DNA sequence: TCCGATCTGCTTACCCAAGCGGCATGACCGTGAACCACCTCACCAACCCACGCGTTACTATGCCCAGTCGGCTCTATTCATCGAAGGGATCATGCTTGCACCCTAACCAAGATCGGAAGAGCGTCGTGTAACGTGTGGA
DNA sequence: TCCACACGTTACACGACGCTCTTCCGATCTTGGTTAGGGTGCAAGCATGATCCCTTCGATGAATAGAGCCGACTGGGCATAGTAACGCGTGGGTTGGTGAGGTGGTTCACGGTCATGCCGCTTGGGTAAGCAGATCGGA
């Protein structure tokens, strides 16, 4: 049994070496179609549009998690917390 | 479509954070991150829909999403040009 | 056209099209008129930037024992060069992945 | 329709730099997107510069100054040198 | 010896309509002119890009309305859209 | 000819002729319709009226009958829509807003 | 037996005073000389409009005040009230300036 | 007139005043040099863009509008000077 | 007795408020004029609208296994508390230099005037590029 | 082993060629205006030093909750077929935006000029911080 953190580094290396999408195709598509239901009813989506939305969302989330990890390390911690996310979003401009 | 935000599962958030270089994760950052993610989408999709509604179209093309992302200072290369 | 059609891209010794760039500058509604040397300069700059990115991407692809540039190699080339990274700082490259950088504090 | 793209020119440049290295269709699309983005950036900056001085023509000076403003550091210097070389080779027949 | 057109006559008529007993300093006048010019440039650029993306060579009320919807946030966009629609209706009514 | 009433009075508004002229000689489009200047002038007038009303309210709260850059900054940053619109904008002589983090306050 | 304020009180008074005011905080002549010295590496024998130097000073002070706000937030995040160079570096890293 | 070592004219009290306007209660003694370096970098970028704008117009005096355009290029619009 | 809180009771700098110069600073009249917005007729091309057709977006079905969900262990991580010491705050002195203000001479931005090169725009056309088809090799 | 890419072939449409015509750009001159530099006075904000507090950092220990492992389970992705919603193209009509020529209304600029809003200065009071003193809970 690996100690807590040994497999975390392996996962970090595996998911930084790779380049595939991390969120599943169908749940994200349903989320996008549900979010777009408050702006225009009976709205159709292109496949490339949903793919582009998924790439943009995952890139934004990865950048946000990088900033959140930077903030958490700044506070003498390795565990990222919602306060780190809030600080990163405030400093960034959101 | 009802309550599809919970489709962004805990393992998906964990994988996204692992790609971001995060070693340990607090249990309360999932329900937070999802919200943040939704907010991001609630912006981009909105602009995309507007770009569609100006063109008298129904299908949200990939170029609408590309222009919406370019509006917010996040250019996306590879889709539609 | 009594004389043979010599493309302006061959006159400037470029590979990118100066006629297409001139047409885009004219019909793109940037000014009332565009000079003759503006498409040439813009095409030269575009060709230089493309050559730089392609050279770095080819080096990255050769480092990975691959003989075909994919978006991952483009992202690696962009992020590993300070000038290109500063230039393409806000853009996201589809299927480009993330640079493998782990903070030293988290390491054992 | 007849959609236009920089695919053939990007491929020519790639064959010039790396003789025996191909390029993926998605990678070529990303290259075309980058070329279009930089073209629009430089053209917009040149238009703004021309309008600031109450001019009406984007000549090579506006493009050179836009290149100086946009590209950072050594990239700007080398792009300016390459553009000047191309424009001084073009006017000499 | 050169004309310098500015939005100083018109943001004082608006000020006297809103607050009939309040002046405005020269520095605030310059800031208001800069704000009006910046908003004009933003809306005009957004409308120009919208017309170019649709392969159009005109800027009608639709392009300006879409630009206002894109830039102005929340209730500001709705109120500005209502004001613009009312002004256009008044203009084409006479 | 005719009595030649301006477009700014036909629409009930800010100039419409000047906005049309800037739209034409700003190199935005090949042609400019007759609804673009009116719509844009109306939008600009609405935004100016909103910001001027908020600035005047701030001035009245400050007991001064003259809007200054500080009043404009207070009006812009005290609203949410205006702070979202002009978040990335610096105002000369506008100062900042009197906020202090709760941690720094005395125990 | 002089009256000495406890530490942190005059700091709060100065915070209130400098957030209630709008004037420029950097001295005008030293900043003008700094701007002229900086502009020497780009062009020799340059001239500066007074409004140009004033605009440069306004922009620099606004940028530094915003950076100090972000730095204070980053310091309070680390359970401290004293702002260090670490907070400035983190604020500029998250903002996307380094 | 050749100017040298004027970055020290952004004195410690001036940085203290800027921090107090920023809402800072305590200041580490080593932050003044970091702030001076940050200010020098920002001024270098803005002044370089302003000088480029000026020399494009074949001018020798940096006007206020050149600084305004440079700041707009940096992404921080300035209201008050044009 | 005893000890740390807990009022409590002066002091004591600090800031906000009110009133009197007094001043420079907008608002406005008064021309004045240079500008340019408005009116009107030609017109032609961008736009509108109906119709056709082929993508392609959505739907329904089957399944299966890799991914997900939940629980159990437990141990690395986080948080609370103490000591302290030194890093930073606060205040008194002395004085350096930025601020106020005027002259000058140099220097440069703005306006006028050829007049010559240069870019739009016309018509022809003949290569270059995209669009498709099919072998074939890089992952 | 294969499905994405790199070689043809066609065909058409758009960049190049030539010429006209109009319109900017460079050279040159002139003139006001507007900084850079220099000079003096001074007073106030900066530099330095003393004193001291309370913030932050290291140590130590509790506690806690997230990572790792494992069993159950179940829906995302792949394969298949079907159907119509709609995006793009095409052709004919049409209407409205540009261009040109007058023509006065708007607007900018320069000069008082004048209330007059606001600032400097002084005075006065509300106020909250700060330290010494008396008291009070239990021990």
């Amino acid at each position: 049994r690996y100690r807590p953190g040994t497999v975390a580094l392996r996962e970090i290396r595996r998911y930084q070496k790779s380049t595939e999408l991390l969120i599943r195709k169908l749940p994200f598509q349903r989320l996008v179609r549900e979010i777009a239901q408050d702006f225009k009813t009976d709205l159709r989506f292109q496949s490339s549009a949903v793919m582009a939305l998924q790439e943009a969302s995952e890139a934004y989330l990865v950048g946000l998690f990088e900033d959140t990890n930077l903030a958490a390390i700044h506070a003498k911690r390795v565990t990222i917390m919602p306060k780190d996310i809030q600080l990163a979003r405030r400093i960034r401009g959101e | 479509l009802r309550d599809n935000i919970q489709g962004i599962t805990k393992p998906a958030i964990r994988r996204l954070a692992r790609r971001g270089g995060v070693k340990r994760i607090s249990g309360l950052i999932y329900e937070e991150t999802r919200g943040v993610l939704k907010v991001f989408l609630e912006n981009v999709i909105r602009d995309a829909v507007t770009y569609t509604e100006h063109a008298k179209r129904k299908t949200v093309t990939a170029m609408d999403v590309v222009y919406a992302l370019k509006r917010q200072g996040r250019t996306l290369y590879g889709f539609g040009g | 056209a009594r004389a043979k059609a010599k493309t302006r891209s061959s006159r400037a010794g470029l590979q990118f099209p100066v006629g297409r760039v001139h047409r885009l500058l004219r019909k793109g509604n940037y000014s009332e008129r565009v000079g003759a040397g503006a498409p040439v300069y813009l095409a030269a700059v575009l060709e230089y930037l493309t050559a730089e990115i392609l050279e770095l991407a080819g080096n990255a692809a050769r480092d990975n024992k691959k003989t075909r540039i994919i978006p991952r190699h483009l992202q690696l080339a962009i992020r590993n060069d300070e000038e290109l990274n500063k230039l393409l700082g806000r853009v996201t490259i589809a299927q480009g992945g993330v640079l493998p950088n782990i903070q030293a504090v988290l390491l054992p | 329709s007849r959609k236009e793209s920089y695919s053939v020119y990007v491929y020519k440049v790639l064959k010039q730099v790396h003789p025996d290295t191909g390029i993926s269709s998605k990678a070529m699309g990303i290259m075309n997107s980058f070329v279009n983005d930089i073209f629009e950036r430089i053209a917009g900056e040149a238009s703004r510069l021309a309008h600031y001085n109450k001019r009406s023509t984007i000549t090579s000076r506006e493009i050179q100054t836009a290149v100086r403003l946009l590209l950072p550091g050594e990239l700007a210097k080398h792009a300016v040198s390459e553009g000047t070389k191309a424009v001084t080779k073009y006017t000499s027949a």
